[PDB]
Order: C-alpha cells, then structure tokens, then sequence
C-alpha cells in the first residue's frame, strides 16, 4: 500500500462521493511526485475525469448566469445587470485557476513526458479543452489567444492521432468530436466542423479494442452531426 | 452547449 | 434597491447557478439585521446539508464494505476520509442551529413560523443524530415536541411537513415503526377530512412512507 497506491484509492472515494474538488487534489500530488515517467491509463483518466466534473459544474453555473444576465440586460434593468456582472466575474475568475491548474501542469509535466502516441494525443487534447473553456467567457485580446492555443493544441494532437492511432481508437475519436465542437460554437464554422466530424465518423464505421467505449462517442458524433445538418435553429 | 467529452 | 433586496436577488442567482454554499451566506447577512426570505435561507441550508449527507452514506457504504472484505488498511483510510466528512457536517449544522436559536426561533411572532424553526432545528439536529446522539436525539425530539404542540389545518405545509420528518425520525432513529405511523397516520388522516399543490406534495410523500413501511 505505497503513498501512490494511496492516492489513487482516495481519489475513487472523492469519485463515488461527488467529492471532485479534492479528487484533484489527491491526482495532483500523484502527479507532483513523477520526474520523467508518465501516468497509467488509470491515473491518467482519473486526473482528467476530476477536472472534468469541477471544469463542469463551473461552467453549468456560467451558463445559467450569463443568461439570467442577457435577460435583465435585455430588460434594461441596470441595478440588476450590474449585480450579476460582478457574480459573472467571480466564477470566471475561479475558472481562471482552474484552467491554470490543469494547464500549468499539462505545460509542465503531462505533455514533455507523454511518451506512446496514446498518451501525447490525450494530453495535447487535453489542453485544448481548457482552452477551449476559456474561450467560453473570455473577452478581448484574451479570447483571441486562447482560440490561437485552442486552434494550435487541437490540431498537433489531429497530426499525431492521424498516423499513429487508429480511427477507431477513442482518444482519437473524442478528439475529433471536440474538433468539431470547436469549429462550430467558437469560430461558427459549420461545414469546418462537420467535414472533420464526417471525415473521422465514416472512417470508424469503415475500419469496424471494445468499441463500447468508443460507439459511445460515435453516437454523441453522429447526433451532433445530424442536429447541426437539420434546417432548424436553437 | 453541443455534445462534447 | 436596499441592501437587504440584493441579498434577495443575489441568493437568486446562487439558487438558480447551483451554487448553494454561497447562497446560504447571502441570506446569512439579510438574518443579521419575510416568508420568501425564510424560504431562502431553509432551501440554501437544506441542499448544502444534503450534498454532505450523501456523501456520507457512499462512504459508510464504501467502509462497511471492505469490513466485510476485511481490508483493516482500506478501512483506515475510508474511516479517515468520513471523519473529514462528519466535521463538516458539525460545522454546517452549527451555523443553522445558531441562527434559529440567536434570533429567528425567539423573534418568531406568528404560529406559523414557530412551527417551521422548531422543525428545522429537529431536523438539524436529526442530521447530528445520524452520526453525542443520546443528546443529539434528545435534542431533536424536544424540537419536534414542541413544534406539535404550537393551531392550524392538517393540510397547511409547514404542519404536514414536520409531521412527515418527525414520522421518519422515529423510524430510522429510534427504530419505532409503531408510534411513528401513528404519527403519520393520524396527520394524513386529518388532512383528508378537512379537504394544495404544495400540501399534497407532501400527502404524497407521507403516503410513501407509510405504504412501504
Ligand atoms: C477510470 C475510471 C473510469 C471513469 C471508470 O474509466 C471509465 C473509462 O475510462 C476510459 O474511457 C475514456 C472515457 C470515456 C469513454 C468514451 C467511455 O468510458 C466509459 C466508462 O464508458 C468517457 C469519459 O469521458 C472518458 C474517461 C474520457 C475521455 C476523454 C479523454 O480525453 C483525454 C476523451 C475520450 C474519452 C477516453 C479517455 C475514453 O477512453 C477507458 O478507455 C474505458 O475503458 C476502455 C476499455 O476504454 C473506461 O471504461
């Protein structure tokens, strides 16, 4: 029962007990303590499902109060506007850290080390959704640069995924439906996002490892497809 | 808010 | 636009981005100083207790299992991390516990908002009981007593809700099937005779406890 056997055991009570905040905590100090030497496919999941379901709940919470906030603006009550533009500011601050928590350590550690072409895929993607997320609330100059990271993050990982992985490998696939998400809502390109998104969708049904796993994505692709392709408007 | 992961 | 009123309008915003932990101290400023505000300061409370409950109940859950398994290394560790987990629950409670007792229990003018602290301090104190418990229980069943003996209809809420969380105090807690459905019995009963979506929310609550029970 060494202190790595530790805590990567509590980080699965922190999981099963929506307890995420210090789910990262325990993945950070497993990560904190490797020179050169990469996580296992667990750990590595462990730590980005940790961030995920955080990076998550901030983001529900942005959502909802950036709409509350269009709604009194659109009404053109100020005094309110201006109370839910100084709650807007706080939750993007903290999504500030958070994505400079994961990002500082992507940066760091995570990405030079990544050795197997599995690993350098998954934490190039990686960095891109935390970019991406950032571009979510960022304004100005910061949007900008946080699109070029996004655009540059994704598109490395796309170069390694392509000769390396196999179409139906998951890594690959989840990076190809971020892709695609990316062009649509960030740079609202549709047939940008939906030519990468056919492209890597036909390829996975022409190549068919559990694919469970990866039909999951393959359902969430093709769904994600057929509702942008619909005539309709959200 | 398209599907994502 | 008082500073009383933002608090209103900002555990709104707490209330409605899921963000319940900051939502409590919002309203926890309006204490120090109506029937929305008694709201907001019960449903911010209630959800941030209960997020720290269920968490608890896969931890004992977690720990018991590897007792069973026998694993005295991982059960340290479980037991270990629910210490972590029953100290915030002291502290939560405690806050609430204080504010009723400091100001909103003895400030209480109307019947009607007798009922709905006294109830709230039986059901913070069964939330101490869960996990000491002898005056923790004691504590929660001199709340719910004298929550029942302070005047209105079976099918007002503040009445049916207190009488459905006393009911199951007596089931879980004291383990007394018998005198908690009496409890729940002789208030859906009368609440039947005298007749309300949010009563009946309740009516069909208490229904389901005593039809399982
Ligand atoms: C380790 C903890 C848990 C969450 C139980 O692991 C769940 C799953 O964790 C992995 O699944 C990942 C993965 C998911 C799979 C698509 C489906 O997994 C399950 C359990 O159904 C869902 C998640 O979003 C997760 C963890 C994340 C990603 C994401 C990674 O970015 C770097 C993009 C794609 C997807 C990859 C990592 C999936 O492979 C594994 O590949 C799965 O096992 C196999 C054979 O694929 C395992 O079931």
């Amino acid at each position: 029962p060494t202190a790595r056997e530790e805590n990567v055991y509590m980080a699965k009570l922190a999981e099963q007990a929506e307890r995420y905040e210090e789910m990262v905590e325990f993945m950070e100090k497993v990560s904190n303590s490797l020179g050169s030497e990469e996580l296992t496919v667990e750990e590595r999941n462990l730590l980005s499902v940790a961030y995920k379901n955080v990076i998550g709940a901030r983001r529900a919470s942005w959502r909802i109060i950036s709409s509350i906030e269009q709604k009194e603006e659109s009404r053109g009550n100020e005094e309110h506007v201006n109370s839910i533009r100084e709650y807007r500011s706080k939750i993007e601050n903290e999504l500030s850290k958070i994505c400079d928590g994961i990002l500082k350590l992507l940066d760091a550690k995570l990405i030079p080390s990544a050795a197997s072409g599995d690993s350098k895929v998954f934490y190039l993607k990686m960095k891109g959704d935390y970019h991406r997320y950032l571009a979510e609330f960022k304004t100005g100059a910061e949007r900008k640069e946080a699109a070029e990271s996004t655009l540059t993050a994704y598109k490395a990982a796309q170069d390694i995924a392509t000769t390396e992985l196999a179409p139906t490998h998951p890594i690959r696939l989840g990076l190809a439906l971020n892709f695609s998400v990316f062009y649509y809502e960030i740079l609202n390109s549709p047939d940008r996002a939906c030519n990468l998104a056919k492209q890597a969708f036909d390829e996975a049904i022409a190549e068919l490892e559990s694919y469970k796993d990866s039909t999951l994505i393959m359902q969430l692709l093709r769904d994600n497809l057929t509702l942008w392709t619909s005539d309709m408007q959200d | 808010y398209f599907s994502s992961n």
